[PDB]
């Protein structure tokens, strides 16, 4: 019928999504960002008070 | 200049001589240090090292 030049096209907008990104355990974890300048001198350790009985 | 005595001085003309001294350079002098990016959370030591280097 119509013999013309062929192309190969990629979908610019459609990405096949694979691998889930659920993080149930990490979202139950608390995040803390201590002051970095003091963290540098404290060997990346900070002490947290425990509630006293 | 030299100085010479007498009247004749025939066949005793001298020449000219000017001496030279050479000034040169030395090697560059450096303060050179390395720091990982974790060391720059507190930069006070870095600035004090710059001052010491001066």
């Amino acid at each position: 019928a119509l013999n013309e030049g062929q192309i190969v096209t990629l979908a610019v907008d459609e990405i096949i999504e694979t691998i889930s990104a659920i993080t149930p355990m990490a979202q139950k974890a608390k995040k803390y960002t201590p002051p970095a300048a003091s963290m540098q001198r404290s060997s990346n350790t900070i002490w947290m008070p425990v509630e006293q009985e | 200049s030299p100085t010479q005595e007498g009247w004749d001085l025939t066949d005793k003309a001298t020449g000219l001589l000017e001496l030279n001294v050479a000034v040169n350079m030395g090697e560059p002098d450096n303060d050179f240090f390395q720091l990982r990016a974790d060391d720059l959370r507190d930069e006070t030591a870095y600035r004090r090292r710059i001052q010491s280097a001066a």
